[PDB]
């Protein structure tokens, strides 16, 4: 329902559309990509996934500006500079940060200045300014007027977060650290190619990289309850798109069996974490959840414990696919929080949100 | 018995409510409120008062949706729309908008426009509202009058006897002022107030200003205009204020003569409305007391027998409610519209 | 050069002390001063003030008997009887009695007894003193008044302008009131004091009263008496206060007419003495301010060209002292004795 | 030098020019503030304080939105939204959060991209993310141009901290708790006014509310080595502006007298803790420090020990004045902290430099 735009299709954004297309009552709708790759290519690139199969839905490759797909004529830009590209005539409330390039917060201004009202920051928290908001985790901390520029933190984090609450919340940790089994991707040089990074510069498809990732930080970002408490490097392993966490944590709890915790997880999964926290029980591997969208992926068994306090926490998950169907919900959240809708429930008790606008109200200036 | 709601419901409303309870046989069944604040708060708003202390009446809320006071269920709506507030589910008879922001008939009408039927405001109804004050205009008030208001406490308080003032001797000229308290309407801490005076923090500074007392003075009594007109002084106090007025009366007299001429006033009309004495009392010795003031008969000195001092710790808050609660009862009475 | 000691080292003691530092050209060699209170206290008390803040003037003193501050080492003792208060040990030039408890010329006599030469009293002395006040009784003033007084700040401030108004427009009748602050004259608590009101605590209550103003006006203004009479309103504030008077002036006029008139006066003579403006300024805006009071220009209404409200934030303490300081050094000059 | 401004206009928005104009070392300069009340007000506001007195300055009314400060002019904004505020056009290197509503650098970020090079956080922002910036402790230990929105913890703690810092620093303390005298303010209404909180609801200057102090936590936030050892209650009290806590502290050390530590104060106060920490000797009260910028006022005498080790440790202090001096603290710091000069990377080796331009480099797609 909301006009959406892409500044060049996000590898994830691509499926994310088909995901969005796999979405039905989407309060949003893409209208254009900044295709600096040719439509039919992008079309094919879109119509054809390289992992979970091409789209099982028509794509009409109409003219260089606007192909269609199952009757969805979506326009095409081609530029690294947003401002000119008028998402405003395109009425694009919120623009997919189809680059990553504008990893800087202020990058998106040009895009607000290109016709965005809010900003779908596709980028994990490279900058500090914007927090991403996470379903099951920190999504609801968003109200409107809260950071129209809104991050898409790392799936790693983004799949780290959901379950990672249970521990500190249901049972209590001391601290801990993790490590993805990051599938192979493009951002590591296929061969040894000139790339500012140490490792990703090296030949990709064959090896794994212990890799810097403040996802743990980025968690502590959205989990101040864990601010400056956790750790973890990445492992860019050779798979197309799937990863599991390393995660070890000195739980505060006595050290009960994980099963219960995982039941508690499954309970919490049964709680706010539908589509978010899968705690399954079948021992299964990368394939066995490809194109499966349940954000977490745990054979409840697998994540386990050493001596109770130290917890051998591990769980498969997607890095792009599920990741995408995480973006929409939050992308929807803004539309769910979108103005124009009737949003009055109770101020006679909970005027907190009411005067959340004005703290100089009858009395609202909490913390002075 | 009269279904009533209160918009902008506040201290004076809470006062009115502590009045309402103290008003045994309160013919206003005020089962509704508008207050954007929280219920337990709204409870404590009434439950826990500073000046009159907490409401000597226990407040119970079931559980958060409604709060019952003195064994009677009460409601409190919260929406800044001057209409959306559902005054129609009961078809409200009387509304009291505390916010005062609708100095035009409209917002009050907007309150009536979804069930409410009558109005009085702490704000002086600018224009499109009957200048209606007890002692002076509550009588000429025909109950067909629906949306009226009260002007300043000062205005409200002075009204009856200052009418009696020109009665007993006539007043050449009159320039009144108040020892008006401090409130949040004036910036209690320095904030963006139109009145630079009322803009500071000034927990210990006064505010030169004026009042409907200087204005409704004509609206409540015709000749009482200009020559009969003064200013206002919001002073560093929380409580019952005093009238800083010296009436240039017409008929020559001495102080107590007019106070003699105003013993009767309490003895006949100011009874309940106002009072008078010369035992030195201070605002606390006027607390929760409904006789809007007692006049310093002694220090209401005569000077030249025309320009005569008038001085009276006046209940800017409780009587103000009371008088309005009185006026409410008045409109609770004679109920046709 | 004026070997002076003041009685009652109150705030005004500190004030004039600070004024000694504040006012330039001080022949007031006030190397002693009196207050029966503890001197090292008084020192720290002098050292540390609330309103004008601590007198940052660091003082180094060796021994209880000798105290030195800002070069001008200044003695001070603590005692009740002016005869028990040796003044001839310095051959005292001037004394002012801040205590107030010596509100008659005898104490000054008793001060003159122990070796004082000149006396004035900031407070209106009960009975046996023709007071001297700038603007009013400083012209016919003689330095040859070894004992004189000032009146309360109220009179000490309310005097000139209206006299000049009486000069330039006359006043049929004047109804003067003040926002008189609180002091030791009133009880912090409801402690036993002659005036029940001054006896009370009144932390936020005013005192309806009358200072010597409407009385000292007789002396200071041989004209304006009875007709030009109001009262005092001793308020629960510690600080700079405000005049609140409505006059029935003699000559027909209007507000601004007096203002420029009131302006020009300060533009020449009430310079330092008084002031006038209309920029809304609250108490804090008058810390250690000397032009006794700026009169409001707006709210100073005028009715029938005689009924004229007047209003002005005045420094009951420092500007008073200022005024107290004013003739003080003047009598130091023309030093006949 | 550094381009400065203020988000909104507060009493702290009223606080600093008093310092700043009164300052003699301020490199930076404000040029604009969002007084949405008119210069006439703003001047009358700024020219005339309620406590520190009328501004001893010819801050004069040049044009209604561009006034004077004894000759120095400053523009004025009038708005309650970052996005219109052209800190870019204003070039503002540093803006001071004056809404409070920005408990979040994100909202402050809404000025960063808007041309705020850096953002002066002022209060304890509920957004934990920003490194907890406090003088004497972490002030230098802050990282320049790293997340340029710069925290500032509660004056109460912000003043308490360096003191609170020096104590364990002098002693080593098992833990601590306290209670300040939070002066009456606006946040608690003069009236029993409808409040999101029961406490500040009440008529302010009469009732005396003990309340919540994350500032206590903020100690850990600035003294991580002292984490958890902190507590206390925010006693909102009726004063214009001075707070003071006595801190109950089980000192980890022996339990020698305080005067020793106060000698260590007399050492460290006179040491780096000048400007903030005063240990006066004459037992004195609120007035005795008004307009005085020694941002902590300890009383050795009044301070006592219980078991020699449980020290009853007091310190007078203002709540905004000293706080207003915390403004200058990073201000001149962040000023010199500002690079000014250039960098010495290698856009071949540090091709990230080349990528800083060539951000669309596969040679550069790190962690993304
Ligand atoms: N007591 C007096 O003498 C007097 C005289 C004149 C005016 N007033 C005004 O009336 C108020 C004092 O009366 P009170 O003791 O009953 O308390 P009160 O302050 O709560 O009553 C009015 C208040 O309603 C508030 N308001 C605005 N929108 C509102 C909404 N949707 N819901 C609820 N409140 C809303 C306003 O802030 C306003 O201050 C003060 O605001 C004062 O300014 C009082
Ligand atoms: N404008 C007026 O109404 C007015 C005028 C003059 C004096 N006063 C009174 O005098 C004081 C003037 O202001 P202030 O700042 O000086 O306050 P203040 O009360 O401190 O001044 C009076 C001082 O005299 C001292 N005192 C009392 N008895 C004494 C005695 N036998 N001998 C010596 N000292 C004695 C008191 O301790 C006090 O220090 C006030 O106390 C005030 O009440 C008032
Ligand atoms: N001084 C401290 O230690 C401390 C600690 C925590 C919080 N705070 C709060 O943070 C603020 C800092 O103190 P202060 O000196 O600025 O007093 P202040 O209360 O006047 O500052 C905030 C005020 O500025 C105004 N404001 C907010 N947003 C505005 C905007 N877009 N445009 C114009 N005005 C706006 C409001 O009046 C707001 O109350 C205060 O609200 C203070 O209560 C202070
Ligand atoms: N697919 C993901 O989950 C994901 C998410 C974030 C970052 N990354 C990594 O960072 C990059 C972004 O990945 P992606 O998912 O967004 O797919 P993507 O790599 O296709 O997104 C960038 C695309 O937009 C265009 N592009 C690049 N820079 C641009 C710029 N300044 N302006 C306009 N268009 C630009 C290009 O056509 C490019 O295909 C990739 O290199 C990837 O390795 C991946």
């Amino acid at each position: 329902k909301l006009k959406v735009a892409i500044n060049g299709f996000g590898r994830i954004g691509r499926n994310f559309l088909r995901c969005w297309h796999g979405r039905k009552d989407s309060p949003l709708d893409v209208v254009v990509v900044n295709d600096s790759g040719g439509v039919k290519s992008a079309t094919h690139l879109l119509k054809y996934d390289s992992i979970l199969g091409t789209f099982k839905a028509d794509v009409k490759i109409i003219d260089n500006e606007t192909f269609s797909i199952d009757g969805k004529p979506i326009k095409v830009v081609s530029n690294r500079d947003p401002l000119k590209l008028p998402w405003a005539e395109l009425g694009i409330d919120i623009v997919i940060e189809g680059t990553g390039v504008f990893v800087d917060g202020p990058g998106a201004g040009k895009h607000i200045q290109a016709g965005a009202k809010k900003v779908i920051i596709t980028a994990p928290a490279k900058g500090s300014d914007i927090p991403t908001y996470v379903v099951g985790v920190n999504e609801k901390d968003y109200g409107h007027d809260v950071a129209n520029i809104i991050s898409n933190a790392s799936c790693t984090t983004n799949c780290l977060a959901p379950f990672v609450k249970v521990l500190d919340e249901e049972l209590g940790i001391v601290k801990g650290t993790m490590t993805t089994t990051h599938s192979y991707t493009g951002d590591q040089r296929l061969l040894d190619a000139s790339h500012r990074d140490l490792r990703r510069a090296r030949a990709a498809a064959l090896n794994i990289v212990p890799t810097s990732t403040g996802a743990a930080k980025a968690v502590s970002l959205v989990l101040p309850q864990l601010k400056g408490k956790l750790n973890g490097i990445a492992l860019r392993v050779p798979t197309p798109n799937v990863s599991v966490v390393d995660l070890v944590v000195n739980i505060e709890k006595v050290g009960v069996t994980a099963e219960d915790v995982n039941n508690a997880f499954r309970k919490a999964a049964a709680g706010p974490l539908k589509g978010v926290l899968d705690v399954c029980d079948i021992p299964l591997v990368s394939v066995d959840f490809r194109c499966s969208d349940f954000s977490s992926t745990i054979d409840s068994s697998l994540t386990m414990v050493m001596g109770g306090d130290m917890v051998k926490v591990v769980a498969w998950y997607d890095n792009e696919w599920g990741y995408s169907q995480r973006v929409v919900d939050l992308a929807d959240l803004v539309a769910n929080k979108w103005p124009g809708l009737e949003g009055s429930v109770a101020s006679g008790d909970p005027l907190e949100d009411f005067c959340k606008d004005n703290p100089a109200d009858e009395e609202c200036k909490l913390y002075e | 018995k009269l279904k009533v709601a209160i918009n902008g419901f506040g201290r004076i409303g809470r006062n009115f409510l502590r009045c309402w309870h103290g008003r045994k046989d309160s013919p206003l069944d005020v089962v509704v409120i508008n207050d954007t604040g929280g219920v337990k708060q709204a409870s404590h708003l009434l439950k826990y008062d500073s000046i009159l202390g907490t409401f000597d009446a226990d407040v119970k809320t079931a559980g958060d949706s409604a709060i019952s006071v003195d064994g009677k269920v009460i409601k409190v709506v919260s929406d800044r729309n001057p209409v959306n507030l559902p005054w129609g589910d009961m078809g409200i008879d009387l509304v009291i908008e505390g916010t005062g922001v609708f100095v035009d008939r409209d917002g009050a009408g907007k309150h009536l426009q979804a069930g409410a039927k009558k109005v009085l405001i702490t704000a002086p109804g600018k224009g499109d509202i009957p200048t209606y004050v007890v002692g002076v205009n509550e009588e000429g008030y025909t109950h067909a009058d629906t949306i009226i208001s009260n002007a300043s406490c000062t205005t409200n308080c002075l009204a009856p006897f200052v009418k009696v003032l020109d009665q007993k001797f006539g007043i050449i000229k009159g320039t009144m002022t108040t020892t008006h308290s401090y409130t949040g309407d004036q910036r209690l801490l320095d904030a963006s107030h139109r009145d630079l005076r009322r803009a500071r923090a000034a927990c210990l500074n006064i505010v030169p200003t004026s009042t409907g007392a200087a204005k409704a003075v004509a609206l409540v009594l015709p000749n009482l205009k200009g020559k009969l007109n003064g200013i206002a002084l919001r002073v560093p106090t929380p409580n019952v204020s005093v009238v800083d007025l010296v009436v240039q009366v017409s008929k020559k007299t001495f102080a107590e003569e007019v106070n003699a001429a105003f013993r009767e006033s309490a003895d006949n009309e100011l009874k309940g409305i106002l009072s008078v004495c010369d035992e030195p009392l201070v605002s606390i010795d006027f607390r929760c007391t409904d006789v809007s003031s007692t006049i310093d008969s002694s220090l209401t000195m005569v000077m030249g027998d025309d320009m005569v001092k008038v001085i009276a710790w006046y209940d800017n808050e409780w009587g103000y409610s009371q008088r309005v609660v009185d006026l409410a009862d008045i409109v609770a009475n004679k109920w046709q519209a």
